[PDB]
């Protein structure tokens, strides 16, 4: 009974120091506090946890919450505690040992006081506030602390040599600060226990210091976005629990530590946008490997295949480096392969024909690579596919049947190769499809009808092939559509007259085809058409007045049979060039005509 | 929020 009444009356009084417009604190308004929300007792009735984790609760930091004397931890994570944290505020605090005031709204500095305060804590937390100043250098005396996380805030200087004396810590979390450009201190190479290391976007300069080599435990080390320099040191090959690494852009320059390979813990590696060159290291024995992101470096030489052992790899990211040789053949066969981006780079030979095996594709990127052959079948029954660029490549025959079809394809990029064969009305599948773009290929053949019915459809982009025959009718009610270009083909007949539809045409390009009739007068009514291109075909009539309506970046109506005279908006010199060519036209130049 | 300690999300 007594500890319940002294649990029950401070709890009541910190609770009247706080706003609670989501009514999360109810039951602490007939029950004992042990079973009120939030609150754990030990045996003996006393409240010994406070978790308030996303109440929505508003106001300063509840520090009667510290009046009850068996309490060990302290979460306000996710709510809208707000002002400053004074050194009283935590003057009774000091049986804690844990304590979250993370993603609250925290401004001013964090007290110097505070470790005097809270001798005991073992886990702190007061990341994602607007916390301002320095870190305290007396952060250095703590005795027991084992985690640290000040990530997300507005703290300033440089991170605190002192930190190196907290031996305790085994996570040390201080990412996204505005630290003053600063070395990594030497002295956190002492903190020998340490598991995670966060410090990305802390404007770290020079290189990762010798030290650090004393971190054997390290299992996710995390340097993202920094501006530090020189090698990429091989001793983080020998960490025998590593999970994660974590380096990507920063200038480290030199080479991947040639026995990377024998890392059989490492999850994910990312050391994408820095200046690296040489190889990919070969003998990869990468079994745990997830993730490998090598983007945008100055890499060359092969993909090993010995990366095929990574039984569990789904991310693969190699684009913009300077990898060349034909891809393991394996590739995919036995990965939950997810998302593949190996644009611009020198890669040549088949694209591997199991890619996407174990059916969980939706990356498949590779533009601007000299990959040749056919488009495997497998591929057409890649139903996982969302977004495919296959284009400026060297890639030939005919696309699988399925492929047209796929369910959540989203963006089908194919330009700049070979390909031949007719678009198949399977495409009606591709419900999903928001781009087409399959120029300066050799598609034969009618636009088919069906892709009129693709109703998300944004972009269509079929210049320079083979297509003939008539544009089907069912193009202009593709109520999304904003590029239309068909430029450079053989089509015939007419535009169609009703064309409202066309809500959101941005762009109608035409030229260079064998089309006829009159352009019909709703061009001109089209609300965001600002690039029309109907040169080199066989377009007769007059062109209408309602062309004055719009805004033309690009107006080009030459090489045509057009006649009548040029609405009076161009009648001037400066767009003489867009009408060119066609024999029947004329200006009114201030009474007859001029051709 | 503040990124996650996680690979670039980057891509073409
Ligand atoms: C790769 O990493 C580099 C650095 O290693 C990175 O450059 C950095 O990007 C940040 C964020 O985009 C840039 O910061 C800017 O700073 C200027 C002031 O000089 C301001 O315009 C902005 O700061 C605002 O910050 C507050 C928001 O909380 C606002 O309230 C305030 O009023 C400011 O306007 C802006 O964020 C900067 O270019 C650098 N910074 C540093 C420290 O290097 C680069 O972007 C990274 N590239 C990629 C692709 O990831
Ligand atoms: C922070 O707390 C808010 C409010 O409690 C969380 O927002 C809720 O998120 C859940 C999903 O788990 C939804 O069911 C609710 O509808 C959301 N409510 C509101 C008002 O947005 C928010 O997710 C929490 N943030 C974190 C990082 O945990
Ligand atoms: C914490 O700082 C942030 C960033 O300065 C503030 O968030 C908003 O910032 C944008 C511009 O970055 C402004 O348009 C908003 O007006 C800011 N929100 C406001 C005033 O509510 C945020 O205000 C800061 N939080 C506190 C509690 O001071
Ligand atoms: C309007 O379109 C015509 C072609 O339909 C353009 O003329 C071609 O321009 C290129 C220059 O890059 C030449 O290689 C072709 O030989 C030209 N064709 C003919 C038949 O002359 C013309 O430049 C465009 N006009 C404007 C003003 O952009
Ligand atoms: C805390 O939040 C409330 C409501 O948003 C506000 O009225 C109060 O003055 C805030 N306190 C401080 C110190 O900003
Ligand atoms: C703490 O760290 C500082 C800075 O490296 C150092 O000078 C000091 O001797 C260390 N000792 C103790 C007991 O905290
Ligand atoms: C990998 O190889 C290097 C030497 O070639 C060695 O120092 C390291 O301990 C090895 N790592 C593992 C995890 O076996
Ligand atoms: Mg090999
Ligand atoms: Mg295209």
């Amino acid at each position: 009974m007594g500890s319940l009444n002294q649990d029950a009356t401070i709890l009541r009084q910190a609770k009247l120091g706080l706003s609670d417009p989501a009514q999360s604190l109810s039951s602490w308004s007939d029950v004992t506090p042990c079973k009120w929300l939030g609150v754990s007792c030990d045996a003996t009735s006393n409240v010994v946890s406070v978790d308030l984790s996303s109440f929505m609760l508003v106001g300063p930091f509840p520090s009667i919450l510290c009046h009850l004397p068996s309490l060990h931890s302290l979460s306000l994570y996710n709510n809208s505690i707000n002002g400053s944290l004074s050194a009283d505020d935590f003057d009774t605090c000091h049986n804690l040992i844990s304590l979250d005031l993370s993603e609250n709204l925290l401004v001013g500095s964090i007290p110097k006081s505070l470790p005097f305060n809270l001798p005991n804590l073992k886990f702190l937390e007061i990341s994602g506030n607007n916390l301002s100043d320095t870190i305290p250098s007396s952060f250095g005396e703590f005795r027991k602390l084992e985690s640290l996380n000040l990530a997300g805030n507005f703290l300033s200087g440089t991170i605190p040599a002192s930190l190196g004396n907290v031996t305790t810590l085994k996570e040390l979390k201080l990412a996204y600060n505005l630290f003053s450009p600063s070395q990594i201190p030497s002295q956190l190479g002492n903190l020998t226990e340490l598991q995670v290391l966060w410090l990305a976007g802390c404007n770290l300069v020079g290189p990762i210091p010798p030290s650090l080599s004393r971190l054997t435990s390290l299992v996710n080390l995390d340097l993202t976005f920094n501006q530090l320099t020189g090698s990429i040191p091989s001793w983080i090959t020998q960490l025998k629990t590593v999970e994660q690494i974590e380096l990507f852009n920063n200038s480290f320059s030199g080479e991947l530590p040639e026995s990377m390979g024998n890392m059989t813990t490492l999850k994910r590696f990312d050391a994408s946008m820095n200046k690296l060159t040489g190889k990919i290291p070969d003998n990869l024995n990468l079994l745990n490997l997830e993730s490998l992101n090598l983007f945008e470096n100055m890499l060359e030489g092969p993909l090993p295949e010995s990366i095929t052992r990574s039984k569990t790899l789904s991310e693969l990211k190699l684009f913009n480096n300077r990898l060349t040789g034909v891809l393991p053949s394996q590739l995919g066969a036995n990965s939950p392969l997810q998302y593949v981006d190996l644009s611009y780079n020198r890669f040549s030979g088949e694209i591997p024909a199991n890619v996407c095996g174990e059916g969980k594709l939706e990356y498949l990127i590779l533009i601007d690579n000299s990959f040749s052959g056919e488009i495997s079948n497998n591929l057409g029954k890649c139903k996982s596919l969302t977004r495919v660029r296959l284009s400026n490549n060297k890639l030939s025959g005919q696309i699988p049947h399925g492929f047209w079809g796929l369910p959540r394809l989203s963006l089908l990029e194919l330009s700049d190769n070979s390909f031949t064969g007719s678009i198949p009305k399977t495409i009606i599948g591709a419900k999903n499809l928001s781009n087409l773009r399959i120029s300066k290929n050799r598609f034969s053949g009618s636009i088919p009808n069906e892709i009129g019915s693709l109703n998300g459809i944004i972009e269509i982009s079929g210049a320079e092939n083979d297509f003939s025959g008539e544009i089907p009718e069912s193009l202009v009610k593709l109520k999304q559509l904003s590029r239309l270009d068909l430029s450079k083909n053989q089509l015939s007949g007419e535009i169609p007259r009703e064309l409202r539809g066309w809500k959101n045409l941005n762009e109608l390009n035409l030229a260079n085809n064998h089309l006829s009739g009159e352009i019909p007068k709703e061009v001109g009514i089209l609300p965001v058409l600002n690039y029309l291109d109907l040169s080199s075909n066989q377009f007769s009539g007059e062109i209408p007045l309602e062309l004055q309506n719009l805004k033309l970046n690009v107006l080009n109506l030459s090489y045509n049979h057009l006649s009548g005279k040029i609405p009076p908006l161009y009648a001037n010199k400066i767009y003489a060039h867009d009408f060119i060519g066609n024999p029947g036209l004329c200006v009114d130049l201030d009474g007859l005509c001029r051709k | 929020p503040i990124p996650p300690s996680a690979p670039s999300k980057r891509h073409n």
